[PDB]
């Protein structure tokens, strides 16, 4: 449902490398059988300084 | 893609062949041999088997 995020980063965090891991909570619909499904995320740099 | 029709099967068979009982008969010939029955006579005859 909610598909947009706004992660922002400060000068203390950028000083050591910002690694963005991912945690996923899921439940495959009843009976569906698939192979190599893609999920593609758009990363946009909106503002910087 | 594939929406599995979730339906598996188990099966079995039962074999009812025979009837419960066998009535083996040895018929009787009651005046028999080495004995005699007369008209109007009275008595007892017995076959054990
Ligand atoms: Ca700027």
């Amino acid at each position: 449902q909610h598909g947009k995020a706004w992660i922002t980063l400060d000068a203390e965090e950028l000083r050591e490398g910002a690694v963005l891991g991912a945690v996923m909570y899921y439940e495959v619909k009843e009976g569906v059988l698939a192979s190599r499904l893609p999920l593609v995320f758009k990363v946009r740099v909106v503002e910087t300084g | 893609s594939v929406t599995s029709d979730r339906t598996y099967y188990g099966y079995g068979d039962v074999s009812v062949k025979n009837e419960p009982v066998n009535v083996v008969v040895s018929p009787f010939s009651f005046p028999g041999a080495n004995a005699s029955l007369s008209s109007g006579g009275q008595g007892v005859f017995k076959k054990p088997d």
